[PDB]
């Protein structure tokens, strides 16, 4: 018979995440990955927009650290979130899943934070 | 044979056993009841009604429309006090379906929106969309599912019940899982079988509705009343007999021949009305019969479109707009796609007359309760005598809910006081089951169930249908009467025990064997016209007031013979005339 | 004893190379992968950018790689795959009535495109045109 | 005239007999109208009696007719043979432990279904005070999602039920959806706890494939998303509440 009082999950917060996440990288992440992994590399950009010169200015600057954290951590959140479940979809049996996964995120985050309040 | 105790029992979770058990666990907190059925609740019949359920609610209506618009379409064959009854308690079960959760569609205020049928002047038939039964049977069914006194005992196919001197004890079913026989011991029993359409070749029925019930009650001396009333609904599919809801027309669907000529209107129902405004009463909007014999007419005539799953007639809805087609009748068009393939919307939908409803059903009181004590019937299977000689449109809905809520407290009184029985009578009953059943299984003959039963159909089909002469009745009853005897001669070859089906059909079969034989003598002895019962033999062709105003009464004794007996029609304020 | 004996059908690692529809789903969580291996790159990058144009021009290096240019050129569409299968889904979580009716899911996923559309073109204009 | 045939390859099993089920062949007359249901009845009229499975209806309202047509879970009424002229095979309903032949065990099923309350829960009103009042916009919210007549094909195309028979599933999901949308009722407290479990809404990852069955156009998959999102919300409610 089914659990007449289950406990409740925690999934929400991850799914929060990764809502968020999976919003954002569905709106912004296709432009990023044009100009930092094909014009960027191919040259093929105005004069020196994408020079490290101008690049490190806009790193620098308050929205450039914002965007720049968000445009990383969320989408982690997001397909760790995914590949976490995977792993399940998969049958492939992972110790401490949750930790692995989530715990990557969360490091990866920190991370991340550190270097936009700039190393 | 493991033994269940129980306050009362329920044979059927359709419209009318689910209304009962909640009933009766709301009337009694501290009861165990026994809800039993062949299959899920869900999948009853009742699920498959898609027109609507009667009951008072317009301000220009009253009780006494409803009661007359009964009494009339019954031919004058009910039982007043219990029309009466009837019409008084609809507004009330159906204002409680609703505070259940049944999803009445609705007028533009929130008030619950009503439609008509069944002919009615005043529109009064309450309605989910063209899904009602499926709502009801669903409402009902998840609101009982909050009373722990009810326990269910899920496909279970109860065999026989158990008698002891005048009163009900119990009766033994199978469990279809396990295969394993059961007795469940109960001082009340209510009977919400359904109908036995299914005895005829073409029906709008379920495959389940085999008239088990009313077989069981014929052999304990009970008798099925008013038998020969079988209702044909006008338009269904040809081959599978499916049900095309009298909504088609009442929305603008014609009805027309191979000429494409509205025939309707040269059989006393014209003058023919614009393809815009239906007429309640008129063309396509009149009389149940009038509309399924010009079919017949029409046939004669030479006037039916030929196909190979027989002749028909077709159902034009083009004029009403795909929006309307497609988006307001979704299901019909559906059926209609995948069962004929045809775009209503594109095309005609081919159909004729289909056995429908059996007026008939084992004989009750005003309490639904039989000749044996603590034995009730309550639902299509029963006759509380509310629908006479012709049942009305979408108060059969009705009845299960009014009739069931009393079922279903009557038998918690019943239970209640009903003392104790001689145990080593009862305990010796459920032993003949059994053995029954073993004699049944160890039968043998090489006969096929299945070509009994097609045999079958095709009588009741030939000999009981739209029009009837007493050459073509004797035949069938001649027939059916071979049919019993060759029944005796199957041999059930599926001896496993797993959800066997192939004895589970073939215990369905007899039954109803049984049961038509109930219907056909029944109609072979009214020498009389009458509602649903129409004759063409000379002096039979009217209805007679002075020799038939009278219930038929069908017993089978057991030398395995149907006879009959006439019992009285109570009138209250509404004499025939 | 009870005579019935139910059999249980296993489920396989593999259950979902079978049917088209599964394998489709398997696709889009797919896109998961190249998903974080961009956010990895962004990394790199970010500390190269750091480290002085030094380390930033080995880092366009790498992009220039081309094999990563290719792996990169598949982030690109399994992005896109991305975008694509997320906004359908998305509307489903809405339950909005427009007078009577259960609406969408059209008109959202016209929005979340129209959306995209217009952040890629600011986006572009942005980084290039200043 | 002369009536086509089709070889239709059944999966039968008999567990006082067979180990394992085991495939069987009949060969069955058919034309535009045959149904799958149309044609296992053939065979258990003709070439084998033993043949059991679960109908009723006829017509796609009752549900009983659960059962995989080519790996596809599928209506056996609902199915017809002029589709399937390139071979045709029938198996018990996915996800479910086989009992015999074509019938498969429900039991989750139900206890599912009946584990998410679904009834109207705390309103007072009487029947003497006539019937509550309900919009058009409002039934509008939960309508679609209460036309379900629990085939039970949505689970067979679940594959994460197949991986979690514990799920409570699609429709039992739908369903507690319906009542918790439907403005009559007051009882959405006494069904989150189940929603709320891994092995309610959060065991679903939004495949999709239900909703793709579904012969009643119910869209389970919508009811369970919005049901996260309900979760979500209760979740926090909890969580900003001490104590
Ligand atoms: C066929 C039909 C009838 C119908 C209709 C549309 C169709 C296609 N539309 C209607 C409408 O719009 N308005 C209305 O007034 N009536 C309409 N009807 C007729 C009406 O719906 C039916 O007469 C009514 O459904 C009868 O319901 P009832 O409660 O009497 O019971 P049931 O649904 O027929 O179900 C029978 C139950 O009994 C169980 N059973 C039967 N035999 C056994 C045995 N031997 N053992 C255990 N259980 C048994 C079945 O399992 C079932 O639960
Ligand atoms: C709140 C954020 C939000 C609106 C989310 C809806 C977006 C979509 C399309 C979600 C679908 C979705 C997907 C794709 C998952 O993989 C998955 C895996 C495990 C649990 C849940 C989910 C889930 O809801
Ligand atoms: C400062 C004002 C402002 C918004 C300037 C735009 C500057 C430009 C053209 C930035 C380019 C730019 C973009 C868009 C990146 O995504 C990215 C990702 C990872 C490392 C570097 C970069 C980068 O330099
Ligand atoms: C920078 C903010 C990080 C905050 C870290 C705080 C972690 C505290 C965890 C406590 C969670 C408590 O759950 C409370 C809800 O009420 C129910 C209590 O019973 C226990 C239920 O199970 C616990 C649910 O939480 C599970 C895991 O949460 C992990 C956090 O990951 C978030 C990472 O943030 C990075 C996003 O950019
Ligand atoms: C810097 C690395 C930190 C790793 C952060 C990982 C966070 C991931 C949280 C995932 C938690 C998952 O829960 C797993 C247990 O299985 C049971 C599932 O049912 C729910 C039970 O309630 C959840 C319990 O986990 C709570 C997480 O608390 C957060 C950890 O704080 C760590 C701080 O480390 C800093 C100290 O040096
Ligand atoms: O079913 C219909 O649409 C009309 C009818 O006669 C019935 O209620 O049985
Ligand atoms: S949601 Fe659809 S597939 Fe699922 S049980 Fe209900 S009707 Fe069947
Ligand atoms: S297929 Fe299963 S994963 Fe969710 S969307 Fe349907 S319940
Ligand atoms: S027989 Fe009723 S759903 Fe097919």
């Amino acid at each position: 018979m089914i659990n007449p009082n289950p406990k409740r999950s925690d999934e929400p917060v991850f799914w929060g995440l990764f809502g968020a996440g999976g919003m954002w990288s569905a709106i912004i992440a296709p432009v990023m990955i044009l100009l930092v992994g094909i014009l960027l590399p191919l040259g093929l950009f105005p004069g020196d927009a994408l020079s490290y010169e101008r690049v490190l200015a806009f790193a620098q600057s308050f929205i450039g650290r914002v965007f720049l954290f968000l445009m990383i951590v969320l989408p982690l959140w997001c397909g760790l979130h995914r590949m976490h479940h995977a792993m399940h979809d998969l049958k492939i049996h992972v110790p401490a899943g949750k930790w692995v996964f989530y715990g990557l995120a969360a490091i990866l985050t920190v991370v991340t934070l550190i270097g936009v309040v700039t190393i | 044979m493991q033994t269940f105790q129980a306050d009362l029992a329920i044979v059927g979770a359709g419209g009318a056993g689910l209304r009962a058990a909640i009933a009766a666990a709301q009337a009694n907190p501290n009861a165990k009841i026994a809800l039993i059925s062949k299959v899920y609740p869900m999948r009853s019949h009742t699920v498959a009604a898609e027109g609507g359920s009667a009951a008072v609610a317009q301000d220009h209506d009253s009780f006494e429309y409803h009661f007359h618009d009964t009494v009339a379409g019954g031919d004058w064959l009910c039982e007043q006090d219990v029309v009466d009854y009837f019409v008084h308690h609809c507004p009330t079960e159906m204002t409680q379906l609703e505070l259940w959760g049944c999803p009445w569609s609705r007028r533009p205020d929130g008030s619950v929106n009503v439609r008509r049928f069944g002919g009615m002047k005043i529109e009064r038939t309450w309605f989910a969309a063209d899904k009602t039964g499926f709502h009801m049977l669903h409402t009902l069914f998840q609101t009982s599912l909050q009373f722990p006194q009810i326990q269910r005992f899920d496909e279970h196919f109860v065999l026989d019940i158990l008698v002891d001197d005048g009163h009900v004890r119990g009766l033994v079913a199978m469990n279809m899982m396990e295969g394993t026989l059961v007795q469940i011991r109960a001082n009340a029993v209510v009977m919400a079988t359904g109908g036995a359409g299914r005895v005829y070749r073409y029906n709008t029925n379920g495959g389940i509705v085999t008239g088990d019930g009313m077989g069981m009650a014929l052999s304990h001396g009970v008798p099925l009343r008013d038998m020969e009333f079988v209702q044909y609904h006008p338009t269904g599919l040809p081959g599978s007999g499916i049900l095309m809801t009298e909504g088609c027309r009442g929305e603008g669907g014609i009805l027309v021949n191979k000429n494409g000529y509205r025939y309707l209107q040269d059989y006393g129902m014209g003058p023919e009305t614009p393809l815009g405004e239906p007429k309640n009463k008129y063309m396509e909007l009149g009389p149940r019969d009038k509309v399924s014999q010009a079919f017949w007419h029409e046939w004669r005539k030479g006037n039916t479109i030929s196909t190979p799953r027989g002749d028909v007639v077709y159902l034009d809805l083009r004029h009403l707009g795909e929006k309307k087609l497609h988006e307001r009748l979704p299901f019909i068009c559906e059926l209609a796609k995948a069962y004929v393939g045809v775009d209503p919307v594109k095309e005609p939908i081919p159909v004729r007359p289909t056995a429908h409803y059996t007026m008939g059903g084992i004989e009750t009181d005003q309490n639904c309760e039989t000749r044996i004590k603590g034995l009730f019937a309550v639902g299509e299977c029963s006759s509380v005598g509310l629908h006479g000689a012709n049942r009305l449109g979408s108060n059969s809905l009705a009845e299960l809910v009014v009739f069931g809520r009393l079922a279903g407290e009557q038998a918690t009184e019943r239970a209640a006081t009903a003392g104790n029985g001689n145990e080593a009578a009862i305990e010796a009953q459920a032993a003949g089951v059994e053995q029954r059943l073993k004699d049944l299984v160890n039968q043998d003959g090489g006969e096929n169930w299945a070509k009994i039963r097609d045999e079958m159909g095709l009588a009741m089909e030939e000999g009981c249908g739209i029009y009837r002469t007493p050459e073509l009745m004797q035949k069938t009853i001649d027939k059916l009467a071979e049919l019993q005897e060759r029944f005796k001669r199957v041999r059930i070859t599926d001896t496993s025990s797993v959800f066997n089906t192939d004895l589970l059909y073939t215990i369905e079969l007899g039954h109803g064997l049984n049961v038509a034989e109930c219907m056909a003598h029944s109609a072979m002895a009214r020498k009389e016209s009458r509602g649903a019962h129409q004759r063409l033999d000379e002096g039979c062709t009217e209805r007679d007031d002075v020799n038939f105003l009278k219930h038929t009464l069908a017993f089978r004794d057991a030398d395995g013979t149907t006879r009959l007996e006439y019992s009285d029609v109570k009138i209250t304020t509404l004499p025939p005339a | 004893t009870t005579k019935r004996k139910p059999y249980v059908r296993p489920m396989t690692s593999t259950w979902w190379k079978k049917l088209p529809f599964y394998r489709f789903y398997m696709l889009r969580e797919g896109t998961a992968v190249p998903a974080v291996w961009f956010s990895i790159e962004l990394i790199f990058g970010l500390f190269a950018l750091k480290n002085g144009p030094e380390a930033w021009a080995g880092f366009v290096d790498f992009l220039q790689n081309p094999v990563i240019v290719i792996i990169n050129l598949i982030t690109l569409a399994a992005a896109l795959l991305h975008t694509k299968t997320w906004f359908e889904l998305a509307p489903k979580a809405a339950n909005i009535i427009v007078k009577d009716e259960k609406m969408g899911p059209e008109p959202i996923i016209k929005s979340l495109w129209a959306v995209t559309v217009v952040a890629t073109i600011v986006i572009l204009f942005v980084a290039l045109y200043w | 005239a002369e009536m086509k045939n089709l070889k239709i390859e059944v999966v039968r099993y008999n567990p006082e007999v067979d180990t394992a089920p085991h495939s069987a062949f009949y060969e069955v007359p058919y034309d535009a109208t045959t149904s799958l249901l149309d044609a296992l009845g053939y065979i258990k009229d003709n070439l084998a009696p033993d043949l059991s499975y679960r109908w009723s209806c006829r017509m796609a309202i009752c549900g009983s007719c659960g059962m995989m047509v080519n790996n596809v879970p599928k209506l056996a009424c609902k199915t017809f043979l002029r589709d399937y002229t390139d071979g045709m095979k029938v198996e018990a309903l996915a996800n479910f432990p086989i009992e015999r032949d074509l019938v498969v065990d429900m039991t989750h099923f139900i206890e599912s279904l009946e584990a998410i309350k679904p009834y109207i829960i705390g309103n007072s009103r009487t029947a003497d005070q006539g019937t509550n009042i309900q919009t058009p916009a409002q039934m509008a919210k939960y309508h679609q999602f209460s036309g379900c007549i629990n085939c039970g094909l949505c689970y067979a195309a679940c594959p994460q039920f197949g991986l979690n028979p514990e799920f409570i599933g699609p429709a039992a999901i739908t369903l507690a959806h319906r009542y918790n949308e439907d403005s009559r009722d007051h009882g959405k407290k006494e069904r989150m706890a189940q929603l709320n479990s891994q092995n309610g809404v959060w065991s679903c990852t939004f495949v999709g494939y239900c909703s793709e069955v579904c012969p009643k156009h119910v869209d389970p998959a919508a009811a369970i998303q919005q049901g996260k999102v309900e979760s979500s919300k209760d979740f926090l409610i909890a969580t900003l509440k001490p104590r």
